């Protein structure tokens, strides 16, 4: 007799979705951000990207 | 001295054209020298040539 355990399970999942979005223009803008711990950052946001 | 956070602004004193569309105006000028009192002058450049 020669025993052996059962296998581990290996499952594969496949999912997916489709969406319809709309986006628009936007001029670039800037600001400076201050945060706790004396954090300071120069920020530039591209409202068109 | 007061590294505080500021408000967003599109008012870039002078943002680079490498980051956004920027208007430029550099019309070419054609000179027709008149060094003498009575000069020999050509007809206006025919730009279509």
């Amino acid at each position: 007799f020669s025993g052996a355990p059962q296998p581990n399970q290996h499952h594969t999942l496949v999912y997916g979705k489709s969406y319809h979005f709309t986006i628009t223009n936007g001029l670039p803008e800037f600001r400076h951000l201050a945060t706790t711990n004396s954090g300071y950052y120069a920020q530039q946001r591209f409202k068109h990207i | 001295t007061a590294a505080v956070t500021t408000a967003w602004s599109e008012q870039f004193p002078n943002i680079s054209a490498s980051s956004t569309s920027r208007d430029i105006n550099n019309p070419v000028i054609v000179d027709y020298s008149l060094p003498y009192f009575e000069n020999n002058v050509p007809k206006d450049v025919g730009i279509y040539d």
